[PDB]
RNA sequence: AGCCAGGAUGUUGGCUUAGAAGCAGCCAUCAUUUAAAGAAAGCGUAAUAGCUCACUGGUCGAGUCGGCCUGCGCGGAAGA
């Protein structure tokens, strides 16, 4: 299980590299073979992704550590967060490929310069 | 969707190869003799690993990956079998080099970062067998 | 089976087994079985007991036995009026108040250790509980 | 750090202690030092479950005793043959 | 129906019930677990 | 607690075996991607495949777990 001081590490954890990730991007996880999530971990760690499966009432403690707090509502529903840290985008056209590659889960909301961008205008990045 | 390991240039046994995949709508002698000529490449004595796909129509497509961890660990080291006391009894020996060449090899077939996670997961089927690194 | 090397006297009065008991402490080991209720322990009573514990450690650890059966008890046979004597000595035994610490244990985990004491206990007419040696 | 509460006792014997078992309190003496002897008791429980730690023996704590602290160790301690409790313990002045 | 004095679970899927003040152990996966005391 | 989801690569770890592939048996039990995934807690195979579990994310919404000490009860408990 997790102590509280283990979220409280974790919740530092994600909050530092929200901190420095220029944008971000929430998805729907559920569905999809840890043989496939690998392959985005390696799509990840090759286009400079920090991937992240973490605690809803984590992430509105993290992502309380701003400027990300348009996305506390788009952590209802299992949470897979795409964190760039080298480039913007690379997540968001990575994520969108993924799951028309799949054909499960969902990629529901993003965020980007401190506001959230909706389902179908992800396209923007 | 199968999967088993073949001796290199081998195929078409009665016990290994023809039942397990033959039960599943599979021409066994087109699967046999590609994978001779695929893996015509390998060296004599190795199994190394076919992981076959069958669709509907019994036509299938088989990725044949580079040999196991343990098979490139008989070879880098010299040896033939490996320890039935791992760890306990040591078989053989084989330096970081040759852990990076058959990391290499699964750098081709690991889920690693880098040389050095595949190097290291090479290191855990080193330990796994007995042999040491040196 | 456990019974004195050689005595001064052959038999003995039944007595009595009053009052509590003494080494109410486990002195060895980590880990002891010590005796609730108040009871005569046959040599054999004894011996079955520390097999059953012997097969339950996989022969690690150690187990002392701290009790020892020193007192000889008679029968008269069947069929055998009143008299004629004391009858003959036909077992031995310890005699087990409240509190003695019937055996202890160490070298091993403690879960492991209650449960081998549980199947010692198994084969002991008396109450008995588990106990931990104390700092004091 | 340990701190036990605890009264004079204005009794003495066999028949005092039992009823003080009875009770759910026990027995307790302070003595070493310049001073007299000094017979206390206490809540089982408490120093139950204080001495269910190890410094307890191997430290200096205090007893409160009508407003007033003595800082003591654990000499030695009595406890009933088969039963999860205590008898009685020794305090040495610390 | 191991009827006897001493009744326990035999596995992870045996549930000890009251019914009618008898005990018995109730199992899904093994009819052999099956006991009541007695 | 329930219910949705996943329970991964090296790899069928080596030994042994006509076969052992997490699951006859012997020994090690590492490392990787990890939210998590035991060189596997059971059913399963000629050996696989196939089925849950450990473990973790989701929904849910406030108490829950199991020992200790005691009071009174239940079973153990059949005869002319
Ligand atoms: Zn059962």
């Amino acid at each position: 299980a997790l102590n509280l001081q283990d979220k409280q590490a974790i919740v530092a954890e994600v909050s530092e590299v929200a901190k420095g990730a220029l944008s971000a991007v929430v998805a729907d996880s559920r569905g999809v073979t840890v043989d496939k999530m690998t392959e985005l971990r390696k799509a990840g760690r090759e286009a400079g992704v920090y991937m992240r499966v973490v605690r809803n009432t984590l992430l509105r403690r993290a992502v309380e550590g701003t400027p990300f707090e348009c996305l506390k509502d788009a952590f209802v529903g299992p949470t897979l967060i795409a964190y760039s840290m080298e480039h913007p985008g690379a997540a968001a056209r990575l994520f969108k490929e993924f799951a028309k590659a799949n054909a499960k889960f969902e990629v529901k909301a993003a965020a980007f310069e401190g506001e959230l961008i909706p389902a179908s205008q992800i396209d923007r990045l | 969707y199968v999967k088993l390991q073949v001796a290199a240039g081998m195929a078409n046994p009665s016990p290994p190869v023809g039942p397990a995949l033959g039960q599943q709508g599979v021409n066994i002698m087109e699967f046999c003799k590609a994978f001779n000529a695929k893996t015509d490449s390998i060296e004599k004595g190795l199994p190394i690993p076919v992981v076959i796909t069958v669709y509907a129509d019994r036509s299938f497509t088989f990725v044949t990956k580079t040999p196991p961890a343990a098979v490139l660990l008989k070879k880098a080291a010299g040896i033939k079998s490996g320890s039935g006391k791992p760890n306990k009894d040591k078989v053989g020996k084989i330096s970081r080099a040759q852990l990076q060449e058959i990391a290499q090899t699964k750098a081709a077939d690991m889920t690693g970062a880098d040389i050095e996670a595949m190097t290291r997961s090479i290191e855990g089927t080193a330990r796994s067998m007995g042999l040491v690194v040196e | 089976m456990l019974q004195p090397k050689r005595t001064k006297f052959r038999k003995m009065h039944k007595g009595r087994n009053r009052g509590l008991a003494q080494g109410t402490d486990v002195s060895f080991g980590s880990f002891g079985l010590k005796a609730v209720g108040r009871g005569r322990l046959t040599a054999r009573q004894i011996e079955a007991a520390r097999r059953a514990m012997t097969r339950a450690v996989k022969r690690q650890g150690k187990i002392w036995i701290r009790v020892f059966p020193d007192k000889p008890i008679t029968e008269k046979p069947l069929a055998v009026r009143m008299g004629k004597g004391k009858g003959n000595v036909e077992y031995w035994v310890a005699l087990i108040q409240p509190g003695k610490v019937l055996y202890e244990m160490d070298g091993v985990p403690e879960e492991l250790a209650r449960e081998a004491f549980k199947l010692a206990a198994a084969k002991l007419p008396i109450k008995t509980t588990f106990v931990t040696k104390t700092v004091m | 750090m340990f701190t036990i509460n605890a009264e004079v006792r204005k009794e003495q014997g066999k028949g005092a202690s039992r009823r003080l078992r009875a009770a759910n309190k026990f027995p307790a003496i302070i003595y070493g030092g310049k001073e007299a002897p000094l017979a206390i008791e206490l809540d089982h429980d408490k120093v139950m479950n204080m001495q269910a730690k190890a410094e307890f023996y191997s430290e200096v704590l205090t007893i409160v005793v009508d407003g007033k602290e003595i800082k003591v160790k654990a000499q030695d301690v009595q406890r009933h043959p088969y039963k999860p409790k205590l008898q009685h313990i020794d305090f040495v002045r610390a | 129906m191991k009827v006897r004095a001493s009744v326990k679970k035999l596995c992870r899927n045996c549930k000890i019930v009251k019914r009618d003040g008898v005990i018995r152990v109730i199992c899904s996966a093994e009819p052999k677990h099956k006991q009541r005391q007695g």
